[PDB]
């Protein structure tokens, strides 16, 4: 007699092994891979209940997303492969496809807990100053991939949320405007801004802000997505394979 | 801190498996030199001539050998035992036949024991055998020897610190480790295992389920004795210098067979030949020994896995003495 | 066939080599040059592989297993059937493995992204290496490492583990599991605090970034961040190989004793012996 | 290469927020300091500290649970205080010794063992209510003290739970930094190598499952921080192009995709089940197991490998051998 011999050659041990199996492709199969469709869907070119949330500020938004208007996109096929390549057809910087292209977001400027615009510079956050240590960048020229001065930084913008600095406000040379740029983008020197993602030539048609005070998130995904668009479709040679 | 490469490594299983020894070749040499000190066999004496029993006072155990053989194996005894000392440290000077002082009857119980593992236990010793050097290497108290309790350093030879000795219980743990080779096992393999028969080493059973009527309750062997099943081969593997694979597929410690190394064997009549030792004869000998000798019980020194090995998997690799002197074993 | 979104990404350049030749889609998949290097890797060795089973005992995939060497065999060339089959998998492991990688490098590269993902992938084939060819070298042997089996491998792990006396005292080895353990807590912390946020439950509005950070502040008294998190997610998991590496490679050729014997540094110091 | 991925090249400063709970926002503890090179790898605010009724207990159910364990180490090095700091990793507390079954164990083998370990469990539950009513006051789910259950529904598998199906507190874990360690070996020798489990092989491929997740996830969001892919929030009620280039990525890559939220799903069922499956063996092992390779043999899992040396009989098993 044995603890856990049943019928059979069979042991408990082996019965739960199969419902471990079960369990684990239940929740695999049927929950997580179904989860992993709320975004992204319908295939174009097993559904779930579309999910709902109550938004912090007031209202609702319903993944995945459908627009009232259509974004039209300037790219033609390589060949007349299914999985063939797009080439763009003029300048994808400002036409914003491939590395360059944006999210459909909402046009509102995200909000802190308080309700208070997160993404503002030092001049609406007047409260928040930089840390001793690291360097002031109002003032310091930007310096841009072909080792031209760009523009020059007049304002830090900060996330009101988190504590953290995200965009550089510089005002382009020869054009009278400002642009922003993530950080990400940036190599902090305490004599200059090292940008190598763009030409200093192509610092006046960085997507332009509807208000000088207040950012957007398609707005912020204008922007971020300028500069990656650039890593690619900088100079002629950043398009083809390295050797 | 590190030891420089490169290693020399062996093969006990099947390719793949990764088993086999890890050794380092200055320690091994550091060994081997160490071991070459064995004192070689003496020169070949005269067989004609009439047995001791009849020429000599007191010989009872090797009564049959002649005056030639017989000096010689006392010869050889002084080489392996007491040199520093000569023939005086087991004999009276002027009395060679009286019992006057206490390592002589000792060293009689210790011939009839010599004699036994090299007759009995020749499954463990085989063709090579064992001698008074393989545990005295030319000192009257063996280097290597075990109390009641654990103790510290492992060779007495060596001066202990105060932390070390015995008498100071701050460093029970110090001495506790370091005979299960630097592992916190808060068990004695010795005193549990290597004395004396009472408790079985195996801990894991043979059945893929288990039976009832032994694994509910206090039907069940504490989990305490598989700690000490653990403690007793880290205990093992250092003595030999070696691993678990040099016995074991550490797929199944239980098993034998594929997974078993013929060397598993060896050990197993080892650990029964130990024993054996200690109580019919490691033990009686408290009241042949003075007080000086003895630990904090009452008990005699007695022998493990390490009092002939002393750090190499065959005590003193390979050398043998078994033909060179038949009077330690077989026994006809 | 394509995401909502995935239309206007899919674009040519970001390749390595091969141009505009491999720049394509199969179904899902991109190719690339590596794409092709990588599945000629997977299929040689699959097919010795399967080459192999029929040579074997059994198919049972559990018991499955091809071997490497003999240790007399050395770092030469071993028979097929002896070892052999194993030194032409190893190899067409490592090229599956690399190529995958600068595949993933020729993805990044089209998304206008960061190069994080293919270079944490760089310290699991840096710790194949380690145990597979590394540590090998210094030996003199290829027979030191792993078998490829589902079971088989746990063997050779156990033996291994067991050769250097006691395996959880290994100083790389535990830290190791040191950041093993933290890493897969704080993907508990981490991955429940994204979904506690977002959903509350029933009909409660979702919560700020600043409820994050109330959070642990509350409970633990420090938080790391949105942005911090996700790099020392990526350095508690990278320091799992990391500090295994220095582990494994001085058992043997740094080390022939047991790893309980290693810790006499600290206790056998002349002034508290 | 991104530098802000690396450290924070320029960090922010300002005056603390401060979230209101329903209950307890006059029990949060501590002036707060910042440090700036901690703000370099992550946030420079330290403090403030919430207590409560929960946070307190378990600190003093976890004192005295340690209080037991370090005055029984001491009394191991004999009161020596230069010893104790010598010998303080091999120090440990230890259950009973001998065979006793489930009654109360003696003082001196396994009494005050059992008494650390009845400090902790409550420790341990008053800590989960923390965990619990921290996240019901400031309007959160309660996932983390769901994963956080499951990782005591594990710790009381191998504390109480499994003692308590096969009948002896023997099997418990004692205390200590090696003595711990020794118990893995002696709890895997016992029921036939731990390897051959296949529930230990689960928690071990969602061990590891867990490493590869954040080492994929922590990179790709750091690969998208240049679009703000860290504010994980508004890209899951909002999709920007941050998550829209993380699941394009794997989607070129393996074929298939999650979605910014469902990733972490990803994450915590893994982490889940890291505990889940590690109770499950435990619970087996003992009551339905004796011995976990011969298992494996008796439904043919395990693999066989043919002997080099000489195939080695048992030689208990020899017609009048020694017992
Ligand atoms: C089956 C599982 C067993 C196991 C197997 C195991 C192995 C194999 C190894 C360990 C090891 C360890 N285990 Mg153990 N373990 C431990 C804790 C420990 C530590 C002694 C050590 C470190 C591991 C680690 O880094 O964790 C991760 C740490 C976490 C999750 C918390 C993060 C702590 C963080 C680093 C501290 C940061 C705070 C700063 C100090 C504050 C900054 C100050 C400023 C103001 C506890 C408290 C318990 C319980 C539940 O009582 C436990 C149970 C077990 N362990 C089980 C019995 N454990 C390792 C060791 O070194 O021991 C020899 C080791 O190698
Ligand atoms: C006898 C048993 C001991 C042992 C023996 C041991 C050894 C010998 C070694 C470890 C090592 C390690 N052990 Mg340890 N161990 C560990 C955990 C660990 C890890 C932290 C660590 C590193 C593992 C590794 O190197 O993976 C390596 C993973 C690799 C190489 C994966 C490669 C990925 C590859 C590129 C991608 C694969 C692609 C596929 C082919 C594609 C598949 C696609 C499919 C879906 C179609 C825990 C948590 C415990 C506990 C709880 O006690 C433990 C106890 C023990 N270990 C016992 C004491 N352990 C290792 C270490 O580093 O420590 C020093 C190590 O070498
Ligand atoms: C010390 C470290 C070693 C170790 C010790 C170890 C232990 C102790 C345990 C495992 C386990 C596992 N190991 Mg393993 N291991 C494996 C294979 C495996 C998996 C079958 C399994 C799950 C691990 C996991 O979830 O990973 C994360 C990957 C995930 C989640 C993706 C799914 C991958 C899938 C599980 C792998 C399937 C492999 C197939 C056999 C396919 C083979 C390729 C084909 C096409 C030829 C591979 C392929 C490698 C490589 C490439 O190096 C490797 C490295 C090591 N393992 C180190 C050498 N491993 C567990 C097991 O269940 O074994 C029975 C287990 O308990
Ligand atoms: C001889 C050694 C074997 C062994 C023995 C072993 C045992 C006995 C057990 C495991 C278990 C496990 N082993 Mg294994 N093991 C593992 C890894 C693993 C894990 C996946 C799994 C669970 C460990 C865990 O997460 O607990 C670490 C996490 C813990 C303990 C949670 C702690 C959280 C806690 C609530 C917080 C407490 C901290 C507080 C601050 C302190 C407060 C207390 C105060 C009051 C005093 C690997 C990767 C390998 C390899 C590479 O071979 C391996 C080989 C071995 N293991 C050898 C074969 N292993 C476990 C398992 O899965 O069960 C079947 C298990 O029970
Ligand atoms: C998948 C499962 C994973 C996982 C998951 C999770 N892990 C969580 C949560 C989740 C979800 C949280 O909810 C909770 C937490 O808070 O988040 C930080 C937590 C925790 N996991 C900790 C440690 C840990 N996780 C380990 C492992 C895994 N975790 C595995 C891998 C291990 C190992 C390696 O064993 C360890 C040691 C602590 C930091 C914390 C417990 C605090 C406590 O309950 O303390 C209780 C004790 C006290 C309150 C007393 C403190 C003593 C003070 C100093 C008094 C002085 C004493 C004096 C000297 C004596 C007089
Ligand atoms: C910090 C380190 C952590 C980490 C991190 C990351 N991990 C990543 C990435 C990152 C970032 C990705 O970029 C990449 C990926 O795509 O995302 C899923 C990946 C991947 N990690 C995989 C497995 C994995 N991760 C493990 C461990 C960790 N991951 C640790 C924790 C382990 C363990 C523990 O064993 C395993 C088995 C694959 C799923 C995938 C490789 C795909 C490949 O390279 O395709 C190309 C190769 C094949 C399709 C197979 C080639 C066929 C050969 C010739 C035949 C096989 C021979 C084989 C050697 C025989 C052995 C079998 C035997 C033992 C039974
Ligand atoms: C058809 C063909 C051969 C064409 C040729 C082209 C070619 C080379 C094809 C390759 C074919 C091959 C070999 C395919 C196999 C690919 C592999 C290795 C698949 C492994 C599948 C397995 C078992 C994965 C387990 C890992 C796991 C738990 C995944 C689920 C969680 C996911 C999807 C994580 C990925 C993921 C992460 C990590 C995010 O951070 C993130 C952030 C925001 C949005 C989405 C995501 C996201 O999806
Ligand atoms: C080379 C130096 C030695 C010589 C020449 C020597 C000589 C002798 C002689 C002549 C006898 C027999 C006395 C008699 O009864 O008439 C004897 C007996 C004995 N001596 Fe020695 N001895 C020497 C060293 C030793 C040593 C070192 C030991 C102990 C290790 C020892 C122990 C014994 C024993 C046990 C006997 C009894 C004989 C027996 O029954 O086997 N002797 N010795
Ligand atoms: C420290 C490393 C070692 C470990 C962890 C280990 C493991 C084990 C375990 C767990 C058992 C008991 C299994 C059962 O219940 O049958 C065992 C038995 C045994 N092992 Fe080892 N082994 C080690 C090293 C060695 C070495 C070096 C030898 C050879 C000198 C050896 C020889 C034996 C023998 C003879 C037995 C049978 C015990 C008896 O019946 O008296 N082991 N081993
Ligand atoms: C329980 C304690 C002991 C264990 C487990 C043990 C284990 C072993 C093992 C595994 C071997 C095989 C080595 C090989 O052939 O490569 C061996 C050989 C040997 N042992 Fe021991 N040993 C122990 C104590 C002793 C003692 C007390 C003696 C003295 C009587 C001794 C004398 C020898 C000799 C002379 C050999 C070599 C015989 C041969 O050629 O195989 N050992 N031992
Ligand atoms: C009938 C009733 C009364 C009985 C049932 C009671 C019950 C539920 C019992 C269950 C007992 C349990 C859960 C036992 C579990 C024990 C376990 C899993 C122990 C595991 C690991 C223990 C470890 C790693 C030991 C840790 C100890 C130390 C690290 C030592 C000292 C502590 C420190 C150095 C940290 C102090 C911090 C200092 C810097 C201020
Ligand atoms: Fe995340």
């Amino acid at each position: 007699m044995y603890h856990g011999a049943l019928a059979q050659h069979l042991d408990i041990a082996q019965l739960v092994w199969y419902a471990q199996w079960l369990v684990i492709w239940t929740v695999v199969l049927l929950y997580l891979r179904r989860e992993d469709r709320r975004e992204g869907y319908p295939l174009v070119e097993e559904l779930p209940y579309p999910k709902t949330f109550v938004l912090p500020h007031g209202g609702t938004v319903t993944v995945p997303r459908r627009r009232p208007e259509t974004r039209e996109l300037k790219l033609a096929q390589t060949d007349g492969f299914e999985g063939a390549p797009l080439q763009p057809t003029g300048n994808p910087l400002v036409d914003a496809v491939g590395p360059a292209s944006y999210a459909e977001r909402a046009e509102v400027v995200d909000a802190t807990v308080d309700g208070k615009a997160k993404i503002v510079p030092l001049r609406v956050a007047t409260d928040f100053s930089i840390a001793e240590g690291d360097v002031d960048p109002r003032g310091l020229p930007v310096v841009a991939a072909d080792g031209v001065e760009a523009g020059t930084v007049t304002d830090l913008w900060v996330d009101r949320s988190e504590h953290y600095f995200r965009y550089l406000e510089l005002s382009v040379a020869g054009s009278a405007r400002t642009a922003l740029i993530p950080l990400g983008f940036c190599d902090v020197k305490k004599d200059k801004i090292v940008v190598t993602s763009i030409l200093s030539e192509q610092f006046a048609n960085v997507p332009r802000l509807q208000s000088r005070d207040q950012i957007t998130l398609r707005e912020e995904d204008k922007v971020s997505a300028y500069y990656a668009g650039g890593l690619l479709y900088a100079t002629p040679e950043r398009a083809e394979s390295l050797l | 801190c590190f030891e420089p490469p490169p290693a020399t490594t062996t093969q006990t299983g099947f390719r793949g498996l990764s088993m086999g020894e890890v050794l380092h070749p200055a320690t091994v040499k550091a060994k081997k030199e160490r071991d070459a000190q064995y004192p070689p066999a003496l020169a070949a004496v005269k067989a004609e001539g009439p047995p001791v029993s009849q020429v000599y006072k007191n010989v009872k155990v090797l009564g049959n050998l002649t005056e030639a053989e017989f000096l010689r194996t006392m010869t050889a005894i002084t080489e392996w035992v007491s040199p520093q000392e000569g023939c005086t440290y087991c004999h009276d000077e002027n009395n060679l036949a009286s019992e006057a002082k206490y390592p002589y009857v000792v060293a009689r119980r210790m011939l009839e024991m010599t004699r036994a593992i090299n007759t009995n236990w020749t499954q463990h010793v085989a063709q090579t055998g064992v001698t008074c050097y393989t545990c005295h290497r030319g000192t009257p108290l063996p280097p290597y020897v075990r109390y009641l309790e654990p103790t510290l350093p492992l060779n007495n030879r060596e001066t202990p610190t105060h932390v070390e000795r015995v008498e100071t219980r701050s460093g029970y743990v110090v001495r506790l480790a370091k005979y299960t080779a630097y592992s916190a096992l808060n068990y004695d393999p010795f005193t549990m295992f290597l004395a004396n028969d009472k408790r079985q080493v195996r801990v894991v059973p043979q059945t893929a389920l288990p039976l009832v009527g032994v694994s509910r309750g206090k039907e069940r062997r504490p989990l305490s004795d598989a700690y000490a099943t653990f403690a007793l081969m880290m205990s093992i593997s250092d003595s030999l210098g070696t691993n678990c694979t040099f016995c074991h597929n550490a797929q199944t410690f239980e098993s034998w067979g594929k997974k078993s190394t013929p060397q598993r064997a060896i050990a197993w009549w080892g650990i029964r030949m130990v024993r054996d030792l200690n109580m019919n004869y490691l033990a009686p000998l408290n009241a042949s020994l003075p007080a000086s000798r003895l630990g904090r019980q009452g008990e005699a020194p007695q022998a493990d896995c390490r009092t002939c090995h002393q750090g190499v998997t065959k005590p003193l690799f390979g050398a043998s003495r078994l033909k060179d002197y038949p009077e330690l074993g077989p026994i006809k | 066939a394509l995401l909502s979104f995935e239309r206007k990404y899919r674009v040519r350049g970001g390749t390595l080599i091969g141009g505009d030749l491999f720049d394509f889609w199969v179904g899902p998949y991109f190719v690339g040059f590596f794409g092709v290097s990588a599945i000629f890797f997977i299929f040689l060795g699959v097919s010795l592989i399967g080459y192999a089973a029929s040579q074997g005992p059994t198919w049972d995939p559990f018991a499955i297993s091809i071997n490497p060497p003999d240790l007399k065999y050395g770092l030469g060339a071993a028979p097929l059937l002896e070892g052999g089959f194993w030194q032409a998998i190893t190899v067409c492991a490592l090229g599956a493995f690399i190529s995958w990688m600068l595949r993933e490098v020729e993805i990044s590269r089209k998304l206008g992204i960061g190069w994080h993902v293919p270079l944490a992938f760089c310290v699991p084939i840096f710790m194949f290496c380690v145990l597979q060819v590394f540590r090998p070298l210094l030996l003199g042997s290829w027979g030191h490492a792993f078998p490829y089996g589902i079971l088989s491998h746990l063997d050779w792990v156990n033996n291994f583990g067991y050769q250097y006396l006691n395996w959880h005292y290994n100083p790389g080895h535990m830290s190791s599991v040191s950041f093993l353990f933290v890493n897969a807590m704080a993907l508990g912390l981490h991955g429940g605090l994204i979904l506690s946020v977002a959903n509350p439950g029933d009909g409660d509005k979702v919560k700020t970034a600043e409820h994050e950070n109330q959070y642990f502040r509350d409970v633990v008294g420090y938080s790391i961040g949105a942005l911090s998190i996700h790099r020392l997610g990526l350095f508690l998991a990278s320091n799992i190989f990391l500090t295994g590496a220095f582990g494994t490679i001085a058992s043997g050729p740094f080390w022939t004793r047991g790893w309980p014997e290693w810790w006499g540094w600290w206790l056998d110091i002349p002034f508290w012996s | 290469a991104d530098y802000q991925t690396i450290y924070t090249q320029i960090q922010a400063r300002g005056p603390h927020i401060t979230v209101s709970g329903e209950w307890g926002d006059n029990d949060r503890v501590g002036k707060p300091f910042y440090s700036y090179w901690l703000g370099k790898i992550g946030d420079a605010q330290i403090g403030p500290i919430y207590l409560g009724a929960s946070g307190i207990a378990a600190f003093a159910f976890g004192s005295t649970a340690i209080l037991i364990i370090l005055f029984n180490m001491a009394a191991e090095v004999h009161f020596d205080p230069l010893q104790f700091f010598r010998q303080f990793f091999w120090l440990g507390l230890y259950p009973p010794k001998a065979q006793y079954g489930m009654g109360i164990p003696p003082l001196h083998d396994g009494g005050w063992w059992l008494m650390a370990g009845l400090f902790m469990t409550l420790s341990l539950g008053s800590w989960w209510i923390r965990v619990y009513s921290r996240a019901r006051a400031l309007g959160l789910g309660t996932h983390i003290a769901w994963n956080f259950a499951a990782a005591i529904f594990f710790v009381l598998c191998i504390g109480c739970i499994h003692p308590t199906l096969v009948g002896s507190w023997s099997e418990g874990v004692p205390f200590g930094i090696w003595p711990h360690i020794d118990w893995l070996t002696a709890f895997s020798i016992r029921y036939g190598n731990f390897y051959y489990c296949p529930w230990h092989g689960f928690s071990i491929g969602f061990a590891y499952g867990c490493g590869l997740l954040f080492a994929a996830h922590g990179a790709t969001i750091l690969a998208v921080a240049r679009f703000g892919g860290d504010r994980e929030i508004e890209q899951i009620t909002d999709r920007g192009t941050a998550v829209e280039r993380a699941a394009l990525f794997w989607r070129w890559t393996i074929g298939f995709n999650a979605t910014i939220e469902s990733v972490h799903r990803w994450g915590w069922f893994f982490s889940l089940m890291v505990m889940v499956s590690a109770s499950v063996g435990i619970l087996l092992t003992g009551t339905f197991v004796d011995n976990w390779y011969l298992w494996c043999v008796k439904h043919g899992a395990a693999p066989d490998y043919p002997a080099y040396l000489p195939a080695t009989p048992d030689p208990a098993s020899l017609p009048g051998a020694p017992k």
